[PDB]
């Protein structure tokens, strides 16, 4: 004990921010490496080590396209969040006034902020995730191809091929995994590649609703 | 109205008309048959290159 | 072309080792038995004695 | 266990009013003062303790001996033991051998 509850933060940190560098934030090479052992040099055992503070990570940015966009990643330490928490976490918010942020919760949190989470602001939006889940990458699994969102040209050239009406292609659901994993929104399209049992190579596309 | 595949089955191939298994084709086979009922006595031989 | 009895009816030969072969068969099941019943019988690793 | 009252022949039952704990009827002044202890109990019922500590948990519990394969002998699989329903019944051993693309797992 503290080795497990460690090795489990190694792992969580791991797949946050692997899942922060495929939405194409600020992330340095040098830390997808971070071997468990370089964990604990910069980081003590789980006795000295402070959950709900220590882990948290705002230095990603959009520099894809917005060095300006900033994220936060957050660690909330309750069994279940509550309303004070989660107020905490949207006031420090204000005074750095970010847009998006990401939340981890150990088992839940109560029903009454499950309601909140949809009605925060159109302007401030909450992801919510569990750590039963993030404890792997879905995206490394050999059941799931590969997905990749596209632009709006691209879903323009594409329904202008076949003359389609973007209604008529098949549907990827809003909550699904891998769609929650992208952080795509509604009216988003996504190109899967399948691959064949031979060399070989099939594509296929979907619409998010 | 509604897409439900782009292409039959990915190949766009039709399942009763596979002389292999679910593979169109088998090579060899179709080689020999050429090779047995063409045969070009005056023709040479190829090389590897040719 | 035809079917009888003679194209049935068992040989020499196959008298022997069907009789040669029941005997070996029931001594070993037998033994089998034999093992459970006094308990000395090794477990199966997959399952219990029965 | 169960005890009846000699007076009434109805089930006893444990309580506490006085300095020493007692053992009495529902229906009848009979009683017993229980001055000693006994020693045998109804055993209690909770469900099966599973993923107590699931998963690659500590290493204080290593040792030393280990038994081997009989085909491949490949270096990983330390032993492991377990039981089968309650206080009196028997406890069962299986070897379990895993690296990919089979079923295995030996009694
Ligand atoms: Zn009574």
């Amino acid at each position: 004990d503290d080795e497990e509850e460690t090795y489990r933060l190694w792992k969580i940190r791991k797949t946050i921010m692997q899942l922060c560098h495929d939405r194409g934030y600020l992330v340095t090479q040098d830390e997808l490496d971070q071997t468990l052992e370089e964990f604990k040099a910069q980081s003590g055992d789980k006795p000295s080590e402070g959950r709900p503070r220590r882990t948290d990570l705002t230095v990603l940015v959009a520099h894809n396209d917005d060095p300006t966009d900033q994220m936060f990643v957050f660690f909330p330490e309750e069994p279940k969040v509550g309303i004070k928490t989660i107020k905490v976490y949207c006031q420090r918010m204000q005074e750095e006034n970010i847009t998006r942020a990401l939340i981890v919760v150990q088992q839940g949190m109560t029903p009454s902020a499950k309601q909140s989470l949809v009605d925060m602001a159109p302007k401030y939006i909450l992801e919510q995730f569990l750590q039963q889940e993030l404890l792997i990458n879905i995206t490394e699994h050999e059941l799931v191809p590969e997905h990749v969102v596209m632009t709006k040209e691209e879903v323009t050239e594409l329904l202008a091929r076949y003359k389609l009406r973007e209604n008529q292609l098949p549907r990827i659901q809003a909550g699904d995994p891998v769609a929650r994993y992208f952080g795509i929104k509604r009216g988003q399209v996504v190109k899967i590649i399948r691959p064949s049992e031979t060399a070989g190579r099939y594509i296929t596309y979907r619409l998010v609703q | 109205g509604d897409i439900i595949q782009f292409i039959y089955g990915g190949d766009g191939l039709d399942p009763a008309a596979m002389e292999g298994k679910d593979e169109p084709l088998e090579f060899k086979r179709v080689l020999d048959n050429i090779k047995a009922v063409f045969p070009c006595p005056s023709e040479p031989a190829l090389s590897k290159n040719e | 072309f035809s079917i009888g009895i003679g194209d049935v009816t068992p040989g020499q030969g196959l008298l022997k080792a069907k009789y040669e072969l029941l005997n070996a068969g029931y001594k070993k099941c037998d033994e089998y038995i034999e093992a459970l019943n006094t308990g000395k019988l090794q477990q199966q690793p997959g399952c219990t004695a029965e | 266990m169960l005890l009846f009252c000699p007076g009434c022949g109805n089930g006893l039952i444990v309580e506490e009013g006085q300095r020493c704990h007692r053992f009495s009827c529902n229906t009848c002044p009979y009683v017993h003062n229980i001055t000693r202890k006994v020693t045998n109990r109804k055993y209690p019922k909770l469900k099966e303790v599973d993923d107590v500590l699931g998963g690659a948990a500590a290493w204080e519990n290593v040792d030393s001996t280990a038994e081997s394969c009989p085909k491949c002998e490949h270096p990983r699989a330390y032993f492991m033991q377990l039981q089968t329903r309650s206080a009196d019944e028997p406890m069962t051993t299986f070897y379990k051998c895993c690296n990919a693309q089979c079923g295995h797992r030996w009694r």
